[PDB]
């Protein structure tokens, strides 16, 4: 629950931009919370992560 | 003292975000009450040791 | 030409390990928490030293 790509389409919204540097709410593909994003480089992700 | 925020104390989760995104208000309260009792017990013991 | 066929098999079960992750996210080290007494000390301290 609250992660994946089997998403219900009852409550519809539009894809916003990842606003870095502000205290934002987020629903990233089911993952929800409040936070502050920061753009970074990252070599640790494979194609399955 | 910080590691006490990740115990369940017999609830379904240690996270208050995971409980309030899965259960209705009458049944989320029963789970929240267990976390509240555990965390108050841990704060009480810390203050006695200080 | 002096070659051999090898297929080593061992059973599996559900159990707790302590795993070690480096700066690339690769599993470098592992310890079965119930195999010996040193492994009990390692899983009780959550430490490989």
């Amino acid at each position: 629950i609250n992660s994946g790509t089997t998403c219900s389409n009852d409550l519809l919204y539009s894809n916003t931009e990842v606003s870095t540097g502000v205290c934002v709410n987020y629903d990233l593909y089911g993952i929800t919370g409040q936070g502050i994003f920061k753009e970074v480089s990252a070599a640790y992700y494979n194609n399955w992560q | 003292l910080l590691q006490q925020l990740f115990n369940k104390f017999g609830a379904i989760s240690s996270s208050l975000q995971e409980i309030l995104s899965r259960l209705d208000p009458p049944e989320a309260q029963v789970q929240i009450d267990r976390l509240i009792n555990g965390r108050l017990t841990a704060l009480n013991a810390y203050v006695s040791q200080q | 030409d002096n070659e051999t066929l090898e297929y080593w098999v061992t059973p599996l079960s559900r159990r707790q390990y302590l795993l070690n992750f480096d700066e690339h996210g690769v599993i470098t080290n592992a310890v079965d928490c119930s195999s010996s007494f040193l492994s009990e000390i390692q899983c009780k301290t959550q430490s490989f030293a």
